[PDB]
């Protein structure tokens, strides 16, 4: 059971600036640059927008921690 | 699976660069989605000496799915079965898209220094686990040698 769009939609995203701290996405394992767009969950882990949305297309927890997204 | 299979060569390369100490994997031949892998018998289990093959085959979907992960060496474990199915909860309802062919490796080696008898693919074998750990640990060694040396 994953999530609708909306409720993707519903959590925060942003973009990737030029003074960030580098992190790696962990399920495609890149590490981010400047422009990507990151969505992060509930549980403050963050993917790219790409990553996490595919996974929640069929799924409702977090890759990381394994929290359900929604309440 | 051109995300899987970028992927697929990361793991491949981490792997080469930081070889995990009692595991090892790669592609059989030019199939990148088909990988072999050996494990070590761990020192402090009745399968110490012996080396176990296993094979590997990705999804066109991965990381969103799991990998089909199956022992080829005849094995002596409650969770472990005759066609090399591995009862590993993170290999079935509990895969997630952030974890990788080492991390699994390790889990399996773990599983092979800690059975679940509680979790019996093999009834009989966690039957005997349970009730009789010397003959359990007699037959796994008769198997290890007979099978992975
Ligand atoms: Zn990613
Ligand atoms: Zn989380």
């Amino acid at each position: 059971r994953g999530l609708t769009k909306e409720q993707i939609d519903n959590l925060a995203m942003r973009s990737f600036g030029e003074n960030d701290a580098l992190k790696t996405c962990s399920v495609c394992i890149t590490e981010y640059t400047e422009g990507n767009k990151l969505r992060k969950l509930p549980c403050s882990h963050e993917y790219h927008v790409h990553c996490i949305d595919r996974w929640l297309s069929e799924n409702s927890t977090c890759p990381i921690c394994r929290r359900a997204v929604l309440a | 699976g051109s995300m899987a299979l970028k992927r697929i060569h990361k793991e491949l390369n981490d792997l080469a660069r930081d070889p995990p100490a009692q595991s090892r994997a790669g592609p059989v031949g030019d199939d990148m989605f088909h990988w072999q892998a050996t494990i070590m018998g761990p020192n402090d289990s009745p399968y110490q000496g012996g080396v176990f093959f296993l094979t590997i085959h990705f999804p066109t979907d991965y990381p969103f799915k799991p990998p089909k992960v199956a022992f080829t060496t005849r094995i002596y474990h409650p969770n472990i079965n005759s066609n090399g199915s591995i009862c590993l909860d993170i290999l079935r309802s509990q895969w997630s898209p952030a974890l990788t062919i080492s991390k699994v490796l390790l889990s399996i080696s773990s599983l092979l220094s800690d059975p679940n008898p509680d979790d019996p693919l093999v009834p009989e074998i966690a039957r005997i686990y349970k009730t009789d750990r010397e003959k359990y640990n007699r037959i796994a060694r008769e198997w290890t040698q007979k099978y992975a040396m």
